């Protein structure tokens, strides 16, 4: 099986290897020797005289024309078990936390089919994360593809820190982080914060998050397939562990960037805006592998970059097509000053139905969305003449909607250094009561800054008493 | 030591 | 597919592709020098002005080209390797490329003999004792069991001389490049 | 600037004089040293 | 003369050796298809017989595309190409300081040869998650706006993005000129070795830049690396990797270093020229695929090192221009995506009157208050929140929507802090005077004082505090935090100076 | 000496010439024989065996395949020296004014290397060109590259003729005009203007400006090598004579566009908008040779067309990168009636620095730009609503802004046919004094019609008094 | 017959007739198709000549014999073209008889230099 071949042409990832004795099928792993490290190749197309066109994951500074590769029968196999929890591995399967090897028994192959239609689960139960704008305007699903979009500087990483904290500590099962082209210091702060919070235990096997981290400066074969490594680890924690597992993939747009870079170099015609033609198919495979099945329950929060706040880029549009409950993280509401600058007027939910969550929660959510959507056209009425001629009731609903929009902001516990405020936790019933109490007309007299950075409605009462007297 | 000693000699002649 | 028999020098391009196919076939059936001398006879044939004028011109109706080359093969009784080779070159229409595939397969067979294409520039018209001792030390210098085929060229511009390229390895004691090395040394 | 331009004048006249002499120098010890060098690379090869 | 003689005749070995070569096919436009090098390794420095290097990329079974380091007249068809034997490398030392060095190692400024000792491979792999530790030191720039809204960390990358002719190179040179007072001081942790990689500029701009740095006495942190317009496209391509390798040398020895990548879009367009001449398929705006991988390597070569790995830091700040402010173009989206800190200049504030022209809410520093001093953190968070409030209330009340006392308070404090953040060119100030003046602006005492009079307030206030309050500023900068006695003392001094300002 | 090769393929400029024994290096000048006029080709790429890909400079008509070509073995050696003043030549070096051949002694090659970093002048003396908008907002650098951007019919050529008729009188240094891809009508008018104005002299050896013309009727290989011709003439007059030359190159987008046309024929992959991949470095070498050095001074005013008023096009963008004083001779300000329609916001100069131009000039210039930026925001508000929505502060800013924006306009000497006014030469201190008075607001009673096509501020006061008296 | 002065259309496609041989041709030359049509020989290549036609491609087959005229692209000219509708090549399409042109002006010469010009 271990058939040897010859590197004959080298451009980045895109490396042509000539086999004449044993030809590996597509999506495989070739071990290039001659390097002081190992080099791995993801085999793709076979062009002739048998030629695999592989994508090379480490930097190809120094590959000789005519080198010897070894061929194994692996799509790519990684160490996977309960041993790989407190340890950071990268896409080839190897630890980059400098703690020796990973001593496991069984491995796992990175490439598999999305399971079957008959194994798709059907239950939908609400997940409450403690965030206000999540809990009433786009609630999450235990067993659903949660996605949070945003540009650059809108607050996706601080939001994913708050979800990791506030959910991975409120979880008896396991966790899997996947840093897919995330910058190295933010993942380093993640690893040190995980150690100091205790979800990673460096002394024994009492950890419950498994970290797979491919840096943002790796060749595109190592920056596309590292998301699939996170999928494989979290599938094993869902397939035959028998455990509720959650996977945090930050930031699946490096996946599509990596695919567009190799498709520039592989010899495929550029599609629409400049990405690969196989965008929807490749991301359909790697987003339909990650879903809850009848064997186990897996919930996937995905931090998903959009380029310069352009939601009509085809890769965020197809990513919208794959989710269950998205959350837009705009920038304009942070130019206002609300953090994270969350758009719920562009956010979705499969979970938000009057039988699933309730009628009270649904009606206060649609009331908040109705009064914030009306505030836009009413604000454009304001923008020419001012607050003079609207009406009694029109100025009243403008001030009420502005008060709600200031009440959507919530101090994160992980972001007590950006604003200085300590940060609070808000249950679901308190969010329902607070927004129903602002819509009910109780707080028409308090100023807009009394509701700005608060938790419950009692915190808004206390801040109004502090500002007044 | 063929050429550079001839160059040495011409360094002397310019010197 | 069938196991394509590896040629010693990968000549690339179209003509190298035709030549590697022909080499693998002739090395499966083990008549390599026979196919080489027949391709040399073909390359002698297709430089005649009547045959090459009939072939390079279009509107001689490709079926008639295939018929003419099959009748020329059946007249001079080629082996069944180069017969199907000339028929394939006629069917694909790359009869423009047949002296280049003859050159490429001749190169592949000359490496199959073991020759090394040695290049030497003395940069002056050298004598026979120099050539004898140079061929002696160079035949000792190359490898075991391989025969060299050397060529010499001259030019008065590069002073001194004796550059020797043997099998990609290029030893260079030319007086001009010695002055160039001392030139990079002196400008600093 | 004095030592700079005298250095440039010196180095260019040296190169020109080297071209002038070695362009008209042949006594076959060049070729003898070169075949000795091929012999030395043969002994070390 | 005689020393020149002996160094010429002893230095060159003339040690001839059998060596891999290959003849040259098409020498097109700085690219050369070379037939023969069947043992060349990918991206290797190789040498054309006229004495000029090239870099072997795009290894194909036909031929190797070597792209030349310089002029194209000096290469014919059919000449040899000798393998040097190693990857392209940069000679790095601390004797390379204060000397303009052409992009490989070749100091083209007329001050003798470089006394280098430590050769370094230029395409090295950046450190992983364990050798890095987070930002800790406050990388100060001397700009009030940068150090009070978007502060830099020693350990960090932070863009200077704008449009053309806005003040981005001037911000980079304010950042350079600030750090003289930390070099000539005492702590090694404060000291600065910076590398200004000028990509694709003109030679007289680099010459006047060296004039400004020499007249400001900057030439001990600084290492200027010029790959100008007349240099070849691989010299412009390879120059910021050279500056990164020099910064990595200082970082892995344990000295706090930085690199300013001036006009990083010129590297992007030179690599576009290289790919389109080596016949790679074009992607978007004819830039190829891996331009993001290019800048991603280049910019993730920098973060703070572990305390067991020397403790040296690197601060990458690349300067990038857009066209017509289009942030959505390919190179600005890629280079915003790789970096985290980014300083946005819109230009309408440059013609409107604030200098340096940070137009602001687009600009963000993700490391935030962690990269400030304790005093600037104690003062300038409410300033950022107030500027956010001011911007949004002025944006909807452009016409006078509703003016209560609160809205005129917001516009008053916002306009006064806007004229606080004005600052002249090539005049960086230390952190303690910034804490003093933003204390005089945010903590009252300037809210009703006629916004045209803020600049004379700045001048007379800095003259006052540098006149008889030097030891108190020493207390502020050495104690870290601004203490409560120093707080009430700053209150008293700004009140006394408000009297002397209405005197 | 030369090597005789054979033309085997012909497209315009791009002629693939077969050399089997004597193939010449890149950037060579090799003449096609059998022709009426000498057909100098320029060797670039060797592509196959034998294959020099030359660019052909003249009439490609009649180039038979398999045609004998004599390779001379040098780059394009042209005449230089003091024997070329007052004498027109085109890119081969040939005199095209029918006075006779060049009687100079030495030839200089068209292709050269830039001056190195080791020796570069870093001093900046202010060039005051008598124009109010220039000397106020983007003053010129005596010894730096100056660029006149703008579209079609925006006044670039008229501004160049003002710059000759104003600055070229002052510099005793030998000037060089290079016309690249412009109207032959303008080169003709300029040649007779230089005769009549005494700047050249057809009866003596004491002429002052050399002329190179590669006008827009020429095939693209010719227009890609005119800036190189006039530039190596002016580079001779810098290096081996030590003079303070002026270099008036109109219109460098024709150089870049001829490069794009040739490269579309050269088989290179198209870059962005439709140009070549070598837009940064070909123009890079050509602009880096246009530099003031220790050996002498070049003050090079160059007009740079923009295609379809796009400043985001790659050739104007890189030319913004390669300059020391830009001037964005816009069109919309000529729709408003102001000539030249110099956008002064997007026009800057490197020399504007309070440690150079003084504090008074800097404060007046930045105040003028502040008032015009505030006027741009307020003209958004005015264009929607109207001027009856502004406060007293906003209306005084709008009124001062319209007064300043009319006072930037002046009548030139060369454009006296279009307007009625004579040529106004405004000194520097009167520009500072006039804009300082209008900015400080001493003229809140004169109409804005009194500042149009004026010059000095006393002419504005006199125009307002004469307007009131003719209304009296 | 003769590949020196005549040639055969290899592939007329969208607007280009790639004609084989035609060795005596020169660049930018009016070369006429035996369909009665004209074209101008543009880019010369070592295998073929790219002649762009002066009419529709419908009238031209493959292998239709192409013949050189011997002169660069011209148009008939003179005062004998006054009063008259001509085609772009010079043929009178007004139907009132042929043209009486004697001279023959080349269609692609250069504009005059700056000296034979004088201003308006
Ligand atoms: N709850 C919050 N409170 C204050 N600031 C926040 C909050 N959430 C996000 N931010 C801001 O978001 C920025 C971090 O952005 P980040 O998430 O790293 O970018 P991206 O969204 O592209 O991943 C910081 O400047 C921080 O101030
Ligand atoms: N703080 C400042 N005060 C005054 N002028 C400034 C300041 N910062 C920048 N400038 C202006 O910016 C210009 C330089 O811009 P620069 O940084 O060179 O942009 P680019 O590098 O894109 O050309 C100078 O003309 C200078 O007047
Ligand atoms: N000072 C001026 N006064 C009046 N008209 C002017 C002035 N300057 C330029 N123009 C107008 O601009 C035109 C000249 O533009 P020109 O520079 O020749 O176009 P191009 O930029 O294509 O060369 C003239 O028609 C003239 O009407
Ligand atoms: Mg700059």
């Amino acid at each position: 099986g271990g058939a040897t071949g010859r590197i004959v042409a080298v451009i980045g990832a895109v490396v042509d290897v000539q086999f004449d004795e044993g030809l590996p099928p597509i999506l495989n792993a070739l071990e290039v020797q001659g390097r002081e490290t190992r080099l791995v190749l993801e085999v793709a197309q076979h062009l002739g005289e048998s030629t695999v066109r592989t994508i090379a994951m480490d930097g190809t500074e120094g590959l000789v024309r005519g080198q010897k590769v070894l061929d194994s029968g692996a799509p790519i196999r990684i160490p996977v078990g309960p041993e790989t929890l407190g340890r950071i591995m990268n896409v080839i399967g190897e630890p980059i936390d400098e703690r020796g090897p990973i001593k496991t028994k069984q491995f796992a192959a990175i490439h598999a089919e999305a399971p079957e239609f008959v194994e798709m689960s059907v239950e939908q139960e609400i997940l409450v994360t403690g965030i206000k704008v999540v809990d009433l305007l786009a609630p999450y699903a235990k067993g659903g593809k949660i996605g949070l979009f945003g540009g650059a500087g809108v607050g996706k990483t601080v939001l994913i820190m708050e979800l990791i904290n506030n959910v991975a500590k409120a979880h008896g099962g396991y966790s899997v982080f996947a840093g897919v082209g995330e910058r190295t210091r933010e993942g380093n702060d993640l690893y040190h914060e995980m150690i100091e919070s205790g979800v990673i235990n460096l002394k024994d096997a009492t950890s419950k998050v498994a970290l797979v981290y491919g840096q943002m400066n790796e060749p595109p074969g190592a920056r596309a397939r590292v998301a699939l490594t996170g999928l494989t680890v979290a599938e094993y924690f869902r397939d035959q562990e028998g455990q509720d597992v959650l996977l945090f993939i930050d930031n699946i747009f490096r996946f599509t960037q990596a695919g567009s870079e190799v498709s520039a170099l592989l010899g495929r015609i550029p599609s629409a805006v400049g990405y690969q033609p196989t965008l929807a198919t490749d991301m359909g495979t790697m987003q339909e592998r990650i879903t809850t099945t009848k064997k186990g329950s897996i919930t996937s929060v995905q931090a998903i970059y959009v380029p310069a706040d352009d939601l009509t880029d085809p890769a965020p549009a197809t990513t919208f097509a794959h989710l269950d409950a998205t959350t837009v993280l705009s920038r304009a509401i942070a130019e206002l000053g609300i953090y994270p600058a969350v758009d719920p007027l562009d956010s979705t939910s499969r979970i938000m139905d009057p039988n699933i969550v309730g009628s009270e929660h649904y009606d206060v959510a649609r009331g908040v969305q109705k009064i914030l959507q009306d505030y836009k056209s009413l604000q454009d009425i304001i923008a020419i003449l001012g607050m003079d001629e609207l009406s009694e009731e029109d100025k009243l609903t403008v001030s009420r909607a502005r008060k709600i929009q200031r009440f959507l902001s919530q101090p994160f516990q992980v972001a007590e250094v950006f604003t200085g405020h300590l940060g609070k936790l808000v249950p679901l019933k308190e969010t329902i009561k607070g927004f129903q109490q602002i819509l009910a007309g109780e707080f028409d007299h308090l100023p807009e800054q009394a509701f700005y950075m608060v938790g419950p409605i009692e915190e808004a009462v206390a801040k109004a008493d502090k500002l007044a007297e | 030591q063929k050429l550079f000693v001839d160059k040495i000699r011409e360094y002397r002649t310019k010197r | 597919f069938a196991k394509l028999v590896r040629p010693p020098v990968q000549i690339y391009g179209i003509e190298g592709r035709y030549a590697t196919a022909l080499y693998s076939a002739a090395s499966k059936q083990n008549k390599l020098e026979q196919v080489e001398k027949e391709l040399l006879r073909v390359g002698q044939i297709l430089k005649e002005p009547k045959m090459a004028a009939s072939l390079m011109n279009p509107y001689v109706k490709r079926s008639v080209k295939v018929k003419s080359l099959n009748d020329m093969t059946a007249k001079e009784k080629f082996s069944p390797l180069t017969s199907n080779l000339i028929n394939l070159l006629a069917e694909n229409g790359r009869l423009n490329n047949t002296p280049a595939v003859i050159s490429a397969f001749s190169t592949m067979m000359s490496v199959h003999r073991g020759e090394v294409p040695c290049t030497v520039t003395t940069a002056s018209p050298l004598d026979e004792a120099t050539l004898t001792e140079l061929k002696t030390v160079l035949k000792s210098f190359l490898s075991k069991g391989q025969v060299l085929k050397l060529e010499v060229k001259i030019d008065p511009s590069i002073m001194g001389g004796m550059i020797v390229r043997i099998g990609e390895k290029y030893v260079d004691m030319s007086a001009k490049t010695k002055i160039q090395k001392l030139s990079r040394a002196m400008r600093e | 600037m004095m030592r700079q331009k005298e250095q440039e004048h010196m180095i260019n006249w040296v190169e020109k004089h080297v071209v002038q002499s070695i362009s008209a120098q042949q006594e076959k010890e060049t070729i003898a040293k070169c075949i000795a060098d091929l012999k030395l690379l043969a002994k070390k090869a | 003369v005689s020393s020149i003689l002996e160094e010429r005749i002893l230095g060159a070995d003339t040690s001839v050796d059998l060596e891999e070569t290959g003849r040259v096919l098409s020498i097109g436009d700085g690219i050369a298809r070379v037939h023969g090098l069947r043992n060349v390794q990918a991206e290797e420095m190789v040498e054309f017989s006229s004495g000029l290097k090239g870099m072997s990329l795009n290894l194909e079974p036909d031929n190797v595309g070597v792209v030349v380091f310089g002029n194209d007249k000096l290469i014919k068809e059919g000449d040899i190409v000798k393998r040097t034997g190693a990857i392209v490398d940069v000679p790095v030392g601390e004797e390379l300081l204060g000397r303009v060095v052409d992009a490989l190692g070749n100091a083209i400024d007329g001050k003798g040869p470089i006394g280098s000792k430590a050769r370094r491979r230029v395409g090295l792999k950046a450190p992983g998650i364990i050798p890095r530790i987070s930002v800790r030191e406050p990388m100060q720039t001397g700009i009030k706006a940068v150090d009070s809204l978007v502060p830099i960390g020693r350990g960090q990358r932070e863009l200077i993005i704008g449009d053309r002719q806005t003040g981005k190179t001037s911000i980079a040179i304010d950042t350079i000129i600030n750090q003289k007072r930390f070099n000539d001081g005492t702590d090694e942790k404060k000291k600065l070795y910076c590398i200004y990689v000028a990509i694709g500029q003109k030679r007289s701009t680099v010459a006047q830049l060296v004039k400004r740095l020499t007249d400001a006495d900057a030439m001990k942190y600084t290492i200027v690396v010029s790959a100008t317009a007349s240099d070849a496209a691989p010299l412009q391509y390879l120059a910021p990797y050279s500056g990164c390798s020099m910064g990595e040398y200082f970082r892995d020895n344990g000295k706090h270093a930085l690199i300013i990548y001036d006009d990083l879009s010129k590297q992007a367009v030179a690599y576009r020229q290289m790919s389109l001449l080596l016949r790679r398929p074009p992607g978007r705006e004819a830039y190829p695929g891996d331009v993001f991988y290019l800048h991603s390597r280049l910019l993730e070569r920098a973060a703070k090192m572990n305390d067991a790995f020397g403790g040296g830091s690197l601060t990458a700040l690349p300067v990038i221009e857009t066209q017509a402010g289009d942030v959505s173009a390919y190179i600005p989206t890629n280079v915003i995506s790789i970096t985290d800190g980014q300083i946005f200049l819109e230009t309408e504030l440059f013609y409107k009157g604030i200098r340096p022209a940070i137009n602001v809410g687009l600009s963000v520093s993700r490391v935030g208050s962690a990269a400030q001093t304790r005093a600037m953190k104690q003062v300038a968070g409410t300033m950022k929140l107030e500027l956010a409030q001011y911007r949004e209330v002025a944006a909807f009340a452009q016409f006078g929507s509703d003016l209560d006392a609160a809205t005129q308070q917001l516009l008053s404090r916002g306009v006064r802090l806007t004229e606080l953040l004005k600052q002249g060119q090539y005049s960086p100030m230390a952190i303690e005077e910034q804490v003093a003046v933003i204390y005089a602006g945010v903590r009252g005492y300037l809210d009703k004082l006629e916004p045209s009079k803020i600049t004379k307030f700045e001048n007379a206030f800095l003259s006052h505090v540098i006149s008889q309050h030097q030891t108190l500023l020493g207390k502020i900068r050495t104690d870290g935090k601004i203490s409560e006695e120093a707080d009430a003392k700053l209150k008293e001094i700004v009140t006394n100076f408000l009297a002397g300002f209405e005197a």
